[PDB]
């Protein structure tokens, strides 16, 4: 397992240590989007910092499924859901929480389980989304931090396949 | 085993999750009219457009300790008032908008939800009419004891209430 | 797919340019062995720390132009600690335990194959495998210019110890010395 | 007769010339691998929907005016998605990932075989291998003429879902597109 | 059961403690350099002026439940950049001051500390070398996520690293 | 015993009616394309919005015995010209718009539809592709001996054609 960059942005640019995580706060209402993200190892973007999309530089076909992980480095009393949904390849952006549930989805409430592994099912290369949906808002008590992070972490499964080696 | 069982007896299956609802301290309650307000949701979209199902229904308030209240949850079979996924506000919570006392409102088969001791509570209610194959039964979750925080903390509790039905025959 | 493209046997396997030696109308150029010489198959061996390997090496000679003339030329490994030769008539071109072969234009690109040279059980990248000597045979000068290449390959291959890769770019040659993120932007959270 | 001449191996098994490569006094050609090239062997392909074969290429240099010259050249195989060289002194000649094969003119023709390279079970004709590259070592031109040929022959022939023939002739390269007869004419009907 | 065994395998005797390093929120990384900071310490002060052994070593973190952050601990052989216990400072926590991206860091073995759950880690990691009698590796402890706590509560989080050597011949 | 098996070997289930065409003295072709021409029919509406399955179509003609003529069926896998269920009219029913004569058409399975001694005629064909999960191949009626028939009779002469989805996997 590997840190993906969620975070990325023209303005962290110059602290790149903030593009690690991306920020929740109790200014977050019901059914924003806090973050989305196509995968694919092969592209720039939030997946050639992982070792995984390294590799897959030097090949051209790949295939196989892929691993998701979060972890909640928040206060240990803070309270919450979050919504991780998976949009199948092929399909369209959800427009709000409710279009989202029907598909692939998993319910992250950190104030028991810290983490969960979502699984992608397939991909291809001759992509799928990734979305995460607020469910209830950040609940705080008085002294504890009103801000938390989240750190993404990826690795691929065991039926990941490469071939036909191409330099770069 | 806190499950509480209703009277004693008992691609479509997966849980349905509805909105959350803010609750705040000057709140005053919510109800969910059954199916008509699962019609709209997920598979049963367009499903709807004779129906035989049990209901599980969950109801979990994420708070943390330094809150305070109580809930209340029941399921009244053919509750007549005298809705889509938001639902509706009670504006009598005393008489529930029934004319009818909330004090008596634990006849009905309920489970009491404790911000201190407990963050979830579930009823299974079974299907319950004198026609076998036909607004069945409301949904009534309203709080006994108001919201009571100091400054400086979150101020809404939300509030998911999500749908399993169980032994549906269509 | 099989796992047999993906091998840590077939990932070094191919064959690669790790040399450009040319000969003006000098004589002789002495080359010091090293795989950090060019961009690839440079970060491909960070990834690692120990490595074990044989080395297979190619000798091709052409001219600027690309046409054969038949003229003799030497090729000598110099083992490490061995003196390197100052000059074409020196003694060092006449010693017995540096070994030599010898070949012409017209003939096809020989092969050598170089063992283990580290007194230790494997390499460390974070090295030196002893220097070559090619020189024209004879007295005289040649009056032939002479551009060779040298291909290198790697024989059964060894891996320990799997390390990140560098992100940034290579500074110097001996030391991994303006940060520059290793991965693209865009202008919010939510776009795709 | 016995079933081996008429059998689907041997329909395909004999070469052809599937490539006419000449450089005037440019330096370098980039052509790309097809079959459908010229009249002959597209035609028959064409019979059959799914086809399965492994390829072997030929590669035959001389002059305009058939004499041979000692000069080296150099044959590149190109990968499907790699990229083409712009130029003879560009990086995509010193690519280790794409294999190269040392040649003369005095050296008899080489003869490499490429694999089946589609990430699906079979062609469908109803296709690309990659492309070549050649240029003449060294960093000047070469002041001789090369016209090269290239043979293709076609090994481990597998057929699938047999296809009637085309009996108009054919307009563009990537299209089937005034009508034609397909057979010829007669006055009368009981005329002989 | 959350030893971590690196790469799947496996007076002298005792506990060494090394200094309680101030960990705020505008700090960026410490590293320690195995053998050579801990010949300082105990009887390996007179030791150390070939060595053969196993290293077992403890980070600890002492912090309340008012607190949030994470950091990262791993070992990574034959560390080399592009000390005594007072250790050093990572300039550039982003590459580690060695060009090498922070993401890629958990390819060698690692445990994650997170002030949430867990408030201790270990890392159990033998001698690895081409000469097996002969800087082995150092030891990388950066924050992922920096500190973030309300005005009153206590600044500075103490991180302890103890050594307990296992398997050693001298 | 009339059944043609493609090339020798073999609320979703049921039998889909397409569009009956009208065919006269003055027409040449009509061709339908699988799967995307059933896409918009019944179940398969809302469904194609992989797909594995094995395709049992039925061509019927409806006919008095005062008539004549002949049809041909076939089934061609990937057929490429050089559509909703009104299909298509082919220009140039000697080329099939292919470019490929008609009399080589007999190549694929094929079966003949004779108006004097057979009203029917269907043809059971897999799936054939290189990839197994994915214009699979074409159905081709074209009359080869044209309609004839004495003033006073009807004119057209209906054809029907009757989809139904065997061995299907999504």
């Amino acid at each position: 397992e590997t840190i993906l960059e969620v975070n990325n942005l023209k303005t962290n640019e110059t602290t790149p240590m903030q593009r690690l995580c991306f920020p929740v706060s109790v200014q977050s209402k019901t059914g924003e989007l806090c973050a989305a993200f196509r995968a694919d190892p092969g592209r720039d973007g939030p997946w050639q910092s992982t070792i995984l999309g390294q590799l897959c530089r030097y090949y051209t076909q790949w295939s196989g499924s892929l691993e998701v992980t979060f972890m909640f480095a928040g206060s240990f009393m803070a309270t919450g859901k979050m919504l991780i949904a998976y949009t199948p390849p092929g399909g369209s952006v959800p427009a709000d929480r409710i279009t989202a549930m029907l598909g692939t989805h998993v319910i992250w409430d950190f104030g028991l389980q810290s983490s969960v592994t979502l699984v992608v099912p397939w991909i291809s290369n001759t992509t799928g989304i990734i979305t995460i949906w607020y469910q209830t808002n950040y609940v705080v008590p008085i002294g504890a931090p009103t801000t938390a992070y989240i750190v993404a972490l990826a690795a691929a499964q065991d039926n990941f396949t490469m071939k036909l080696c191409k330099d770069t | 085993a806190n499950i509480v069982i209703a009277y004693g007896e008992w691609s479509v299956n997966r849980f349905f999750t509805l909105d959350t609802k803010s609750w705040a301290k000057d709140s005053k309650g919510w109800y969910w009219k059954f199916p008509d307000v699962l019609t709209e949701v997920g598979v049963f979209g367009q499903n709807a457009q004779l129906y035989r199902s049990g209901f599980c229904v969950h109801v979990q308030c994420n708070a943390s300790k330094f809150h305070q209240g109580a809930l209340l949850v029941a399921v009244l079979p053919e509750y007549v008032l005298g809705p889509g996924q938001v639902g509706a506000v009670l504006t009598h919570p005393y008489v529930l908008d029934a004319g009818i006392p909330l004090s008596q409102l634990t006849v009905c088969p309920h489970q009491w939800i404790n911000l201190r001791t407990n963050n979830c509570a579930t009823i299974i209610v079974p299907y319950m009419n004198t026609v076998p194959f036909d607004c069945n039964f409301g949904l009534l979750v309203i709080p006994v004891v108001p919201l009571d925080f100091n400054a400086g903390a979150t101020s809404e509790i939300p509030i998911t209430v999500t749908i399993a039905p169980m032994c549906a025959e269509f | 797919h099989s796992t047999q493209e993906t091998a840590i046997g077939n990932f070094f396997s191919r064959a690669g340019l790790v040399s450009i030696i040319t000969m003006p109308t000098d004589g002789y150029a002495n080359w010091d062995i090293d795989l950090m010489g060019y961009a690839q198959l440079r970060r491909k061996c960070e990834l690692f720390t120990y490595m074990r390997f044989d080395a297979e090496f190619t000798f091709v000679v052409a001219k600027p132009n690309g046409e054969l003339v038949p003229q003799l030329l030497q090729y000598m490994y110099v083992p490490p600690g061995a003196p390197k030769p100052t000059s074409r008539d020196s003694f060092a071109w006449q010693t017995a335990t540096n070994p030599s072969v010898f070949v012409k234009m017209t003939d096809p690109p020989a092969q050598v194959s170089v063992p283990f040279m580290s007194p230790a059980s494997a390499y460390q990248w974070f090295n030196m495998m002893g220097t070559f000597s090619i020189r024209t045979v004879g007295t005289k000068k040649s009056p032939h210019s002479i551009t060779l290449r040298v291909y290198m390959r790697i024989k059964h291959v060894r891996a320990w110890i799997p390390r990140p890769l560098r992100n940034q770019p290579y500074l110097f040659k001996t030391n991994p010395n303006d940060i520059k993120c290793t991965s693209t932007s865009r202008d919010k959270i939510t776009t795709l």
